[PDB]
RNA sequence: CAGCUAGUUGGUGGGGUAAUGGCCCACCAAGGCGACGACGGGUAGCCGGUCUGAGAGGAUGGCCGGCCACAGGGGCACUGAGACACGGGCCCCACUCCUACGGGAGGCAGCAGUUAGGAAUCUUCCGCAAUGGGCGCAAGCCUGACGGAGCGACGCCGCUUGGAGGAAGAAGCCCUUCGGGGUGUAAACUCCUGAACCCGGGACGAAACCCCCGAGGAGGGGACUGACGGUACCGGGGUAAUAGCGCCGGCCAACUCCGUGCCAGCAGCCGCGGUAAUACGGAGGGCGCGAGCGUUACCCGGAUUCACUGGGCGUAAAGGGCGUGUAGGCGGCCUGGGGCGUCCCAUGUGAAAGACCACGGCUCAACCGUGGGGGAGCGUGGGAUACGCUCAGGCUAGACGGUGGGAGAGGGUGGUGGAAUUCCCGGAGUAGCGGUGAAAUGCGCAGAUACCGGGAGGAACGCCGAUGGCGAAGGCAGCCACCUGGUCCACCCGUGACGCUGAGGCGCGAAAGCGUGGGGAGCAAACCGGAUUAGAUACCCGGGUAGUCCACGCCCUAAACGAUGCGCGCUAGGUCUCUGGGUCUCCUGGGGGCCGAAGCUAACGCGUUAAGCGCGCCGCCUGGGGAGUACGGCCGCAAGGC
RNA sequence: CCCGGGCCUUGUACACACCGCCCGUCACGCCAUGGGAGCGGGCUCUACCCGAAGUCGCCGGGAGCCUACGGGCAGGCGCCGAGGGUAGGGCCCGUGACUGGGGCGAAGUCGUAACAAGGUAGCUGUACCGGAAGGUGCGGCUGGA
RNA sequence: AAUGUAAAAA
RNA sequence: AGGAACUCUGCAAGUUGGCCCCGUAACUUCGGGAGAAGGGGUGCUCCCUGGGGUGAUGAGCUCCGGGGAGCCGCAGUGAACAGGCUCUGGCGACUGUUUACCAAAAACACAGCUCUCUGCGAACUCGUAAGAGGAGGUAUAGGGAGCGACGCUUGCCCGG
């Protein structure tokens, strides 16, 4: 039945990055888009694009990574080190603009839904709106 | 647990409990000596301690330690109770207070007289 | 504490009230409340705030301010704008006092003072001068509200016990390798300064009410009054003028000596003392703080040790024995209306005091004045609509269904087959058999054992058989037929989000055990005998009843174990095996195993059958013992279970 | 095979280390606690009998007083009523001859169940049984080989 | 093929 | 007046007594315990009102009743009939049975448990016998014995 399509997507990306895939797909959905769109615009992913598995709308999400490392375990540093859903289905989180979180002292982002649209933490303050704190990413 | 489980059942409060029924949780309680006696210590030590069973204002009847060397307590000494157990002695949750009522101070103590009710030597 | 309720819930009319109302009454109707915790018990005045805390939180309501409640205990009404009235009234109770016995007086939880209780908590002061209140036209009267002084290191704050010089360093005291080291610039001494004390001056807090002019108003003008107090403060004079407490093993800053000897003692935790203690006690010295320093008590901290922030549950404490499922919780993809949640703006409110900032007042400071800012929260209005919700519309990826197939110790019922054990009948046969570590008990000339034939009966199903299969768990194995549950695969045909989880509930639930009736071969608690041993209520041997088997009913526990709740999505592969589909050394699905990517883990270890990465929902944990005990409640025939 | 020793491996609840550890009964003492003929106390509920003050309703008549006579006050009764009394239940606390087990205690008596095949693998539900640990039966688990 | 108390680790 | 002080003993007697209403403990085999206990009502008059039977649907007659206001006495089931209650032991489960005429009980009996005999021309009983009962029954039946509802249980000894 799949509980939270969002947490899923976020997770799909986390599970994929760790193994360094080039792109994991995800079941398509308008609201899901924005998350990517922003997530990409800020520089967390090379990009995304609609696709189709055996007659099912999905989304390719081309992952970004750091350069190779020297020494034991040439594991390439991540571009997404951290990603986590805040407002869950079993606990909706809502914040006023006068109280929106600063992810990793500004290094990080905090995407969130709002009456004006899905916006970054900063863009939230920009247009001065609060909303459902979706998740943060750094 | 889930959040929902919290929204139901919820978090049980610690609720601690006392170590001294000096009653009214007062700072001290008066009483009369019922019996002045000397008792053997516990598991790892030994040395007959100076103790007395006191009847409380609070209708009780507790055993209490007489600190310091030598004392003057007898089967009718009124005295002040202080509370503080003793690792060495089985069930003894109170100290007597030297230097109040019929309980003298430690004779001739020069160091730390405050804890042994002893006046300042000239 | 799991059910509660007769004015109980509602109505009609009526009383009463400032007024609504079962507030109270007559009749009527049968209703109202409860796991979103009723009813019951225990506790408690509530808030502004105070305390701690990084905060979220926790704890708390002293003094000040706000509201409520009470005035020895209880009931009542009277007067009135208002009371059910602390210093008014009536009655009953208890207590006090007066009495000529008939009767009568009283209520400090107002300010003081007393007493009792207690660890403990103040002067029977002064003043209406200010401020405020009541009456008065006014003068003025009353004002234990209030302004003040008095007592207590109870708290916070300022200050004093002196400042500079002053020996290769007095004496004393402690230590010592007997040279010396320490207290130590410390002292003495020298000069300086001058708390206390003394003399002179001496407030602010106080202008108004009042009276004159102006009208008695606006406006101007005049005068009276200070409890604190001859105090604050200013001026002059002026003496070197209280230091204490805790600690010095580790946490923890501070080390030596004597005494002592599991004694005397210490103790917050760990521990310390049993002749040589930096841990007892004294000394010398040192660390810490200083008009204080310690102790006890309680609150928040540490304690992310109830975890929202911010924890867990394979083995550490913790997954419910297993399923079905009620309530609740949670809910895939597209579009539309509403705008509840949610976000924004505007305004109202959020008293004062307090907290923080700034600046000013008292020599500083505490304390105080003024001004500033924000504040959660709720009320009204306006607006945004992404996520949540909600109505409406569409879809097929979830789930279910059709059709066709498959493996299977899944369940029930009837029947059935062979092997062995045992007993019995028959024969043939004789001197032992059996059993053990060894042996005895035991059986056997009344003919056992060993062998052949015959019969009765009960239980369990060898090989196949497995590292195997099925089931939700418990569990399920000869064969056969019937009745029936689950699951898997192919086709992509139907439904159209119908889903997931699940407190309570209900059903299943090894073995042992219980009831009634049956059955009884083998086995076997208990029970008896043998042997072993110090003993042997045991291990070994001979015997042997319930039970084990069936029906029906009850019990409901477990190492009910993968010691791992279920559902879904995601995250390298290698190999073995069970089952299905496909022209097939291959692939694709469902199951059971091993080794391993990444990753997780305290380690052992786990690893697409996760203990990895995520979300939903339930269950559980919160030091060891006491204890799965006790009390209560429920269930049970009982044992006993929850 | 007895004794001492070396290397590898395995089990452990041992670690001044098997001259280790360790269990239950009994005996002694201390402590808290449950039961127990009962005893005593507090709070509460129900039903009833008595019932002050007082408001409210009726009367105010064979009588009193005021009366502008229409009425009013006193007085009479009634309903409610503090509280008392009676009887019967509920909760909670204290106490009780004796009795159950539990905790603790430098040393006691008995044996040695467990920890190594602990010298019968252990552990477990349950049932019987025995001075005590235990044993045995049925099944179940490896936390055994 | 039973058992060995009770004071030793800067 | 006292209220069991009587006395082996509250023996005898007194108390209580019907009906309606309220109310009612432990324990329990869930039926009980219960009439537990404790209390209230009880007469006559006047008024309004419900249901039933007869009949006709009403009247009369009759049956049961509900409410309001008042009267009298020491007293209203006014006389007669008419439970004293409670707690706690023993025995026996229980209703029953018995010593006609000194014993009604803890004695017998009882449903129920166990042992044992008996295969039918049964065993057993009466009879010398024929015969009869058993039974026109057939082991879930019949005779004998002990124990005696129900619950828990019923150990060891086979020398005589
Ligand atoms: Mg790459
Ligand atoms: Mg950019
Ligand atoms: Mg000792
Ligand atoms: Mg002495
Ligand atoms: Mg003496
Ligand atoms: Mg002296
Ligand atoms: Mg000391
Ligand atoms: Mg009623
Ligand atoms: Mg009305
Ligand atoms: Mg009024
Ligand atoms: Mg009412
Ligand atoms: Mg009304
Ligand atoms: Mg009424
Ligand atoms: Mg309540
Ligand atoms: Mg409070
Ligand atoms: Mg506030
Ligand atoms: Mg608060
Ligand atoms: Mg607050
Ligand atoms: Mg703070
Ligand atoms: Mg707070
Ligand atoms: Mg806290
Ligand atoms: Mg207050
Ligand atoms: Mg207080
Ligand atoms: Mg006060
Ligand atoms: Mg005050
Ligand atoms: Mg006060
Ligand atoms: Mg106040
Ligand atoms: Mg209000
Ligand atoms: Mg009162
Ligand atoms: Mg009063
Ligand atoms: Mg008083
Ligand atoms: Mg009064
Ligand atoms: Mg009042
Ligand atoms: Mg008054
Ligand atoms: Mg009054
Ligand atoms: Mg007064
Ligand atoms: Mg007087
Ligand atoms: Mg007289
Ligand atoms: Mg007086
Ligand atoms: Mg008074
Ligand atoms: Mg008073
Ligand atoms: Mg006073
Ligand atoms: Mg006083
Ligand atoms: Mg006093
Ligand atoms: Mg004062
Ligand atoms: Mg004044
Ligand atoms: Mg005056
Ligand atoms: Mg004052
Ligand atoms: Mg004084
Ligand atoms: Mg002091
Ligand atoms: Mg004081
Ligand atoms: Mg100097
Ligand atoms: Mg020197
Ligand atoms: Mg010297
Ligand atoms: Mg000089
Ligand atoms: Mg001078
Ligand atoms: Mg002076
Ligand atoms: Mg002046
Ligand atoms: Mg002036
Ligand atoms: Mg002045
Ligand atoms: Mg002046
Ligand atoms: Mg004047
Ligand atoms: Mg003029
Ligand atoms: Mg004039
Ligand atoms: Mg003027
Ligand atoms: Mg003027
Ligand atoms: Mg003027
Ligand atoms: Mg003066
Ligand atoms: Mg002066
Ligand atoms: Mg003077
Ligand atoms: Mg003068
Ligand atoms: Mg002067
Ligand atoms: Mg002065
Ligand atoms: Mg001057
Ligand atoms: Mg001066
Ligand atoms: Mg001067
Ligand atoms: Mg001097
Ligand atoms: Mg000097
Ligand atoms: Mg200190
Ligand atoms: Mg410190
Ligand atoms: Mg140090
Ligand atoms: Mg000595
Ligand atoms: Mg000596
Ligand atoms: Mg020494
Ligand atoms: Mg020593
Ligand atoms: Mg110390
Ligand atoms: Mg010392
Ligand atoms: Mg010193
Ligand atoms: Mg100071
Ligand atoms: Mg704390
Ligand atoms: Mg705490
Ligand atoms: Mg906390
Ligand atoms: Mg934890
Ligand atoms: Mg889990
Ligand atoms: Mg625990
Ligand atoms: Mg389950
Ligand atoms: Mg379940
Ligand atoms: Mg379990
Ligand atoms: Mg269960
Ligand atoms: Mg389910
Ligand atoms: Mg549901
Ligand atoms: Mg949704
Ligand atoms: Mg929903
Ligand atoms: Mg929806
Ligand atoms: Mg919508
Ligand atoms: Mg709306
Ligand atoms: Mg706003
Ligand atoms: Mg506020
Ligand atoms: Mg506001
Ligand atoms: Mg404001
Ligand atoms: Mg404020
Ligand atoms: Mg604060
Ligand atoms: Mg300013
Ligand atoms: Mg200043
Ligand atoms: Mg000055
Ligand atoms: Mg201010
Ligand atoms: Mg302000
Ligand atoms: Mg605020
Ligand atoms: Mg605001
Ligand atoms: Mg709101
Ligand atoms: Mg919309
Ligand atoms: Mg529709
Ligand atoms: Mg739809
Ligand atoms: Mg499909
Ligand atoms: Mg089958
Ligand atoms: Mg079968
Ligand atoms: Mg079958
Ligand atoms: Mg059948
Ligand atoms: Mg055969
Ligand atoms: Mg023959
Ligand atoms: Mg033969
Ligand atoms: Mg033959
Ligand atoms: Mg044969
Ligand atoms: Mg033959
Ligand atoms: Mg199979
Ligand atoms: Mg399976
Ligand atoms: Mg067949
Ligand atoms: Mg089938
Ligand atoms: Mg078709
Ligand atoms: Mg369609
Ligand atoms: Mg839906
Ligand atoms: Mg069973
Ligand atoms: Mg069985
Ligand atoms: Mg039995
Ligand atoms: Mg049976
Ligand atoms: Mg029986
Ligand atoms: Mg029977
Ligand atoms: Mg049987
Ligand atoms: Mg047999
Ligand atoms: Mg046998
Ligand atoms: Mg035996
Ligand atoms: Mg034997
Ligand atoms: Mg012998
Ligand atoms: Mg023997
Ligand atoms: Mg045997
Ligand atoms: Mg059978
Ligand atoms: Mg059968
Ligand atoms: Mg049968
Ligand atoms: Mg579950
Ligand atoms: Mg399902
Ligand atoms: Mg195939
Ligand atoms: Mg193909
Ligand atoms: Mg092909
Ligand atoms: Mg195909
Ligand atoms: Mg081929
Ligand atoms: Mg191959
Ligand atoms: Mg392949
Ligand atoms: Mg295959
Ligand atoms: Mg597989
Ligand atoms: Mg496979
Ligand atoms: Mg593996
Ligand atoms: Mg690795
Ligand atoms: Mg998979
Ligand atoms: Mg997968
Ligand atoms: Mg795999
Ligand atoms: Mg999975
Ligand atoms: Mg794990
Ligand atoms: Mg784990
Ligand atoms: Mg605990
Ligand atoms: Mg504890
Ligand atoms: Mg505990
Ligand atoms: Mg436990
Ligand atoms: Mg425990
Ligand atoms: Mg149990
Ligand atoms: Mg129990
Ligand atoms: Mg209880
Ligand atoms: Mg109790
Ligand atoms: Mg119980
Ligand atoms: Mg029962
Ligand atoms: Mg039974
Ligand atoms: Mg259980
Ligand atoms: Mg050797
Ligand atoms: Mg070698
Ligand atoms: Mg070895
Ligand atoms: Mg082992
Ligand atoms: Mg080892
Ligand atoms: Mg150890
Ligand atoms: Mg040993
Ligand atoms: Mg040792
Ligand atoms: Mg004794
Ligand atoms: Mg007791
Ligand atoms: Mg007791
Ligand atoms: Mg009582
Ligand atoms: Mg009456
Ligand atoms: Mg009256
Ligand atoms: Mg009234
Ligand atoms: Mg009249
Ligand atoms: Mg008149
Ligand atoms: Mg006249
Ligand atoms: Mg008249
Ligand atoms: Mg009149
Ligand atoms: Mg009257
Ligand atoms: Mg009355
Ligand atoms: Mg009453
Ligand atoms: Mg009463
Ligand atoms: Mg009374
Ligand atoms: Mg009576
Ligand atoms: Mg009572
Ligand atoms: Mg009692
Ligand atoms: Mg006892
Ligand atoms: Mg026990
Ligand atoms: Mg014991
Ligand atoms: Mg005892
Ligand atoms: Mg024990
Ligand atoms: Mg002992
Ligand atoms: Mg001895
Ligand atoms: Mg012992
Ligand atoms: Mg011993
Ligand atoms: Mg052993
Ligand atoms: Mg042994
Ligand atoms: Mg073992
Ligand atoms: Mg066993
Ligand atoms: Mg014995
Ligand atoms: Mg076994
Ligand atoms: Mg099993
Ligand atoms: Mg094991
Ligand atoms: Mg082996
Ligand atoms: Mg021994
Ligand atoms: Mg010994
Ligand atoms: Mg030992
Ligand atoms: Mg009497
Ligand atoms: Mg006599
Ligand atoms: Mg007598
Ligand atoms: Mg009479
Ligand atoms: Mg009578
Ligand atoms: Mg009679
Ligand atoms: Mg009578
Ligand atoms: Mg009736
Ligand atoms: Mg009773
Ligand atoms: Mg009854
Ligand atoms: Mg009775
Ligand atoms: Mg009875
Ligand atoms: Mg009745
Ligand atoms: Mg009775
Ligand atoms: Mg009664
Ligand atoms: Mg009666
Ligand atoms: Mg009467
Ligand atoms: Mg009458
Ligand atoms: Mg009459
Ligand atoms: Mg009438
Ligand atoms: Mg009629
Ligand atoms: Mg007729
Ligand atoms: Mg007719
Ligand atoms: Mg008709
Ligand atoms: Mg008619
Ligand atoms: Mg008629
Ligand atoms: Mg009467
Ligand atoms: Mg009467
Ligand atoms: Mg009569
Ligand atoms: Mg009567
Ligand atoms: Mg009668
Ligand atoms: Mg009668
Ligand atoms: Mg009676
Ligand atoms: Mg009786
Ligand atoms: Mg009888
Ligand atoms: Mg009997
Ligand atoms: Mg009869
Ligand atoms: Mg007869
Ligand atoms: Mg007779
Ligand atoms: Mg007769
Ligand atoms: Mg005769
Ligand atoms: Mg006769
Ligand atoms: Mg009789
Ligand atoms: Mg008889
Ligand atoms: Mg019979
Ligand atoms: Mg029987
Ligand atoms: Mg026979
Ligand atoms: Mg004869
Ligand atoms: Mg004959
Ligand atoms: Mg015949
Ligand atoms: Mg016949
Ligand atoms: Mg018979
Ligand atoms: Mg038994
Ligand atoms: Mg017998
Ligand atoms: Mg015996
Ligand atoms: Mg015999
Ligand atoms: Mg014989
Ligand atoms: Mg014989």
């Amino acid at each position: 039945m799949l509980t939270d399509p969002i947490a899923d997507m976020l997770t799909r990306i986390r599970n994929a990055t760790r193994v360094y895939k080039e792109s994991t797909d995800v079941p398509a959905s308008r609201f899901k888009e924005e998350i990517l769109r922003i997530l990409a615009r800020e520089g967390f992913i090379k990009g995304y694009e609609r696709v189709d598995v055996d007659g099912k709308p999905y989304l390719r999400v081309y992952l970004k990574y750091g350069p190779r490392r020297q020494g034991p375990d040439p594991r390439p540093e991540q571009v997404i080190h951290h990603i986590r859903r805040i407002s869950k289905p079993g606990r909706r989180v809502y914040v006023g603009v006068k109280e929106i979180p600063r992810v990793r002292r500004g290094l990080g982002i905090a995407i969130l839904s709002t009456s004006k649209g899905v916006l970054t933490d900063r863009e939230a303050r920009k247009l001065g709106v609060g909303g459902e704190l979706i998740c943060e990413v750094w | 647990p889930t959040i929902n489980q919290l929204v139901r059942k919820g978090r049980e409060k610690v609720r601690k409990k006392s170590k001294v029924p000096a009653l009214k949780g007062a700072p001290f309680r008066r009483g009369v000596c019922t019996v002045v006696r000397t008792v053997t210590p516990k598991k790892p030590n030994s040395a007959l301690r100076k103790v007395a069973k006191v009847r409380l204002t609070s209708g009780y009847e507790v055993t209490a330690y007489i600190p310091g060397e030598g004392h003057n307590l007898q089967e009718h000494s009124v005295v002040l109770i202080r509370g503080g157990r003793v690792k060495d002695l089985p069930g003894v949750r109170y100290h007597i207070v030297r230097g109040v009522y019929d309980a003298a101070g430690v004779k001739d103590r020069k160091k730390s007289r405050s804890k042994y009710g002893t006046k300042k030597p000239k």
